[PDB]
RNA sequence: UUACGGCGGCCACAGCGGCAGGGAAACGCCCGGUCCCAUUCCGAACCCGGAAGCUAAGCCUGCCAGCGCCGAUGAUACUGCCCCUCCGGGUGGAAAAGUAGGACACCGCCGAACA
RNA sequence: UGCCUCCUAAAAUGUAACGGAGGCGCCCAAAGGUUCCCUCAACCUGGACGGCAAUCAGGUGGCGAGUGUAAAUGCACAAG
RNA sequence: GUUGCGUGGUUCACCGCGGAGGUAGAGCUACUGGAUGGCCGAUGGGUUACUGACGUCAGCCAAACUCCGA
């Protein structure tokens, strides 16, 4: 039982009915999945995303990612079709709540010169995306066993209908917004 | 004078189309519709063929129909 | 007037039979020239009729050309025998059937408008007439 | 006001429509509220005059073999070259329904400055009771600068008459030159 | 596919220099992750030229 | 919705195998409809659309069978394997319904292959 | 007889959208991953074991012509044959478009509640 | 100059010109067989590098994508 | 074409019934292109009188356009 989940159904599940007046408890929003990907565009050249993007997202998240191939060739990017350019992991269930708790507690303040995340980065339904800029945010990877530094952007897909409904959920979980 | 050096050629006409019309009595094995693609689809007692050739599997009578937008050829034994 | 692309550079002739079933009333303006017989109206003939209407009213008013020359006609080189390919396209032509409104005009004076259109009909290879908005 | 004497057609077709026109008559139909359509002749010049006055809407009183019937003119088929009525669509009315009618917009005003006045639509389709049907509804220009353009919205239409065309039909546009 | 391809993943204790301690499931070998700053002790989590001339004189 | 996705996707799979499998008078079609609690089965004869035999888990004989949901799939597999033989049927074609062959549906199918039906 | 669950015919007059209401058994979301089985990563899905919760959604029912769809009668275009120098005419067929309108489907077998 | 596809070609088939447009003399051990599963392009919103457009997430989208290769006839049930 | 030997109404015409079409015509916010006048206005240009995309409102065209269709 991950501790961000038992904290979710204790007071977060009940505080949302009093802010947004739902009739039924099957309308209370909940985060369904957290998707992290790298997007290693500098792997069309030199073809080294093996130790780079695969072996650190296994250490950050806990399971081995999927490698995403390119769908159409773009000449200016020197990109050919069917060439690995992206590395993606998808987190459900207990490994999701154990990622979001580990992200907001000990990782999201390790951003250099951190003054909060924007609360306007919702797409229109209540799904939040923000981008990390380095791997040293996480202790689970080390600076001395890695290749070149690379960032990642993290989707948090919720059951929310609109944005401020999804903003009130992630505020109650512990996302820091400015 | 110039020339039509770029034109002047054609392939042979392939004799495509309906070979047995509606209500017409056929034998087993008779070719009903010769076509490119499925302009017509098989029905009951009709098979497609290797180059979409819609023959007869059973002696009977040819009847045309509709089956969810597609037009089909069937045999009533 | 000339198209900027055609899909087919060499075409058959448009067919001069029938009565016009579309474009047979005055839509845009007040006065209109209506065709009474079949002809091929080239783009050189339309521009001679546009400058003939515009130089008789000289300012004030609005001229509509609801006819475009997008059908090409071909021509062999000059002193040639018959038949070693189709000739290169030379003319641009609109197919004009009886009933088809060709030009439309708005002008405040009825006399000058009806006289500016008469000068256009003497620039066209058709018998035509002037009609109004019923 | 419009006494129009009709007679029921005997035989119908391509041949009988031509023979009725050589007698100066106009073929037409009368279809209305859920009835079978009537096939009937028109006296021609007496029908051509009654729409030459009174507009084209012009509520008609018919004489269908001794029987009286009120009819609006739904559609006309004009020959493109002879400019003569070939066929008429007449629909019955009863003393006020919300039937739909296009009616001409006449334009008033003076383009004082360097302004040309252009009109795009000639008639708006309003809905009104089936015996009033105003002759035309006007529009005016107060000396409009090249600019502000008048629309089907902000037209002057009386009581009972409702705009159901579109409230954005540009009826008059004013420009430079 | 959910067998011996994924990295090892078991229970892991996290402590901060502030005095925070809680218990998650992570990939650190031994389960002894130690942070210098966390969600409890970080800033942002708890928090004129006319006066320049006046200060000189 | 996840149920709106699941209904459309399983009847798209069920139309996918319907292109190659019909069911006739001599050889009816054993259609299974599997839910989270019960399973249903019937023999449909797709020439006039007339069911000739049916069985389910909601009737009181299968309702009082002990065990998991696979033990109640064998019992309903036994019932249509005799209501068909009472109706004069000894060969059928098996219809997945759009589900995967295996688990509870294969246990219905193995109870029907032992008690007389010959697919 | 059902504001029931299936399987078909049928493939928009049947769709798409809007607004309401529905939960006996059933259909579902749902709660879990020990066992069969599963993810180019993920028990999301597929599969299995369950019945704490709920009609919010699907599904069903009713109402809306809104966007789509169907669409005459008459007339015209075109046309077979014939007469006729053209023009046109006689006889036999006859659109597309638009209009009057229609339409928020209908039918069959099995199961359940009721008969 | 042989073969293949379209228009001419006059709603079966067939139809000429030194008439109007194009392709072929290959390629694939999978791009064959079967079994099962999936739905596209485009547009919109959000997102470290990252741009009109790489990878991601949510919408919308009944086929405008795709099909080894010309074109026609087909194929969303998929033949993708 | 004719003639010998066979076969016999199987040929042909009209009436009725069952069938497949994509020509004439017509239509195009049903596709691919061409294209007139407006309105809106991407961006380009010289700070905004010029270009005026995509859309939308009317009227049109096509052997190699077709939702239709004799
Ligand atoms: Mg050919
Ligand atoms: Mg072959
Ligand atoms: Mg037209
Ligand atoms: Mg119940
Ligand atoms: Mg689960
Ligand atoms: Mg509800
Ligand atoms: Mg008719
Ligand atoms: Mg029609
Ligand atoms: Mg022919
Ligand atoms: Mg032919
Ligand atoms: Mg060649
Ligand atoms: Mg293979
Ligand atoms: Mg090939
Ligand atoms: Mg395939
Ligand atoms: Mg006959
Ligand atoms: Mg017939
Ligand atoms: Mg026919
Ligand atoms: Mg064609
Ligand atoms: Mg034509
Ligand atoms: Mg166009
Ligand atoms: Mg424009
Ligand atoms: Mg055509
Ligand atoms: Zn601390």
């Amino acid at each position: 039982q991950p501790r961000l989940k038992e904290r979710y159904r204790s007071e977060i599940r009940d505080a949302l009915r009093k802010q947004f007046g739902y009739g039924n408890v099957m309308q209370i929003p909940t985060v369904t999945k957290v998707v992290v990907n790298m997007g290693v565009g500098e792997a069309a050249r030199d073809a080294k995303l093996i130790n780079g993007a695969v072996n650190d997202l296994a250490l950050i998240t806990g399971q081995k990612p999927e490698v995403r191939r390119a769908r159409k060739s773009i000449a200016q990017f020197k990109l050919r079709e069917g060439m690995p350019v992206g590395v993606r992991v998808t987190l459900r269930g207990d490994r999701m709540w154990e990622f979001l708790d580990r992200l907001t507690s000990i990782a999201l303040p390790r951003i250099r010169d951190f003054r909060g995340l924007s609360p306007k980065q919702f797409d229109g339904v209540g799904n939040y995306t923000f981008g990390l800029a380095e791997q040293a945010v996480f202790h689970e990877v080390d600076v001395d066993k890695i290749d070149r530094v690379r960032g990642m952007d993290i989707n948090v897909v919720t059951s929310a209908a609109t944005d401020d409904e999804g903003r009130a959920l992630l505020r109650a979980l512990g996302f820091p917004f400015k | 004078g110039a020339s039509s050096s770029r034109n002047g050629r054609d392939s042979a006409a392939q004799r495509l189309g309906v070979k047995r019309y509606g209500g017409q009595v056929v034998k087993a094995g008779e070719i009903l519709v010769r076509q490119r693609g499925t302009k017509f689809h098989p029905g009951v007692n009709v098979g497609r063929g290797g180059d979409d050739t819609l023959f007869a599997k059973t002696a009977g009578a040819v009847e045309f129909g509709i089956k969810r937008g597609r037009k089909t050829v069937s045999i009533v034994g | 007037l000339i198209p900027r692309k055609v899909k087919h550079r060499k075409q058959h002739h448009p067919r001069q039979r029938g009565i016009a079933s579309g474009g047979t009333t005055v839509n845009f303006g007040d006065y209109g020239i209506q065709a009474l017989e079949h002809a091929y109206v080239t783009n050189r003939q339309i521009e001679s009729a546009r400058i003939a209407i515009n130089r008789h009213i000289k300012r004030g008013g609005k001229v509509w050309i609801n006819i475009f020359p997008d059908r090409p006609l071909t021509k062999k080189p000059a002193e040639t025998r018959m038949g070693s390919g189709k000739g290169s396209p030379e003319w641009w032509v609109a197919n004009v059937k009886p009933g088809r409104v060709l030009f439309e005009l708005s002008y405040p004076n009825e006399g000058v408008a009806r006289a500016a259109l008469t000068r256009a009909i003497h620039k066209l290879p058709i018998k035509a007439r002037i009609i109004t908005r019923e | 006001s419009n006494q129009l004497r009709v007679t029921v057609r005997t035989e119908t077709g391509k041949g009988a429509s031509r023979r009725a026109r050589r007698a100066g008559k106009i073929p037409a139909v009368l279809y209305g509220h859920g009835a079978e359509p009537q096939h009937l002749e028109l006296p021609g010049h007496d029908y051509a005059a009654v729409l030459r006055h009174s507009g084209t809407n012009a509520v008609l009183t018919l004489d269908i073999a001794g029987k009286e019937q009120l009819a609006l003119t739904k559609a006309l088929h004009i020959h493109p070259i002879r400019r003569t009525i070939q066929h008429a669509d007449l629909l019955v009315v009863r003393r006020g329904e919300k039937v739909v009618v296009e009616v001409s917009v006449v334009v008033e005003g003076q383009a004082g400055p360097d302004t040309l006045v252009t009109q795009e639509t000639n008639s708006i389709e309003i809905e009104a009771e089936a015996l009033s049907i105003p002759e035309q509804l006007t529009v005016s220009i107060e000396g409009a600068e090249p600019g502000t353009q008048l629309t089907a919205g902000q037209i002057a239409l009386p009581a009972g008459v409702s705009l159901i065309s579109d409230p954005d039909l540009l009826v008059v546009n004013v420009v430079k030159a | 596919m959910k067998s011996d391809i994924h990295p090892a993943y078991e229970e892991t204790t996290v402590v901060c220099g502030c005095g925070n301690t809680f218990q998650t499931r992570s990939t650190k070998p031994g389960g002894r992750i130690v942070v210098e700053v966390c969600s409890q002790c970080h800033p942002f989590y708890t928090g004129g030229r006319v006066a320049r001339f006046e200060k000189r004189y | 919705s996840v149920s709106a996705t699941r209904r459309i996707s399983r009847l798209r799979r069920h139309t996918r195998l319907r292109k190659k499998l019909s069911g006739t008078a001599e050889r009816p079609r054993l259609v299974v409809h599997r839910s989270a609690r019960h399973i249903h089965v019937q023999l449909v004869n797709d020439l006039n659309g007339t069911t000739v035999a049916a069985a389910s888990s909601i009737e009181a004989d299968v309702r009082g069978v002990p065990g998991d949901k696979k033990a109640r799939s064998v019992r309903v597999g036994q019932l249509i394997a005799e209501r068909a033989k009472a109706a004069g049927i000894d060969t059928v074609v098996f219809d997945r319904g759009g589900y995967t062959y295996g688990g509870r549906i294969a246990a219905l199918a193995d109870a029907a292959r032992e008690n007389g039906l010959s697919f």
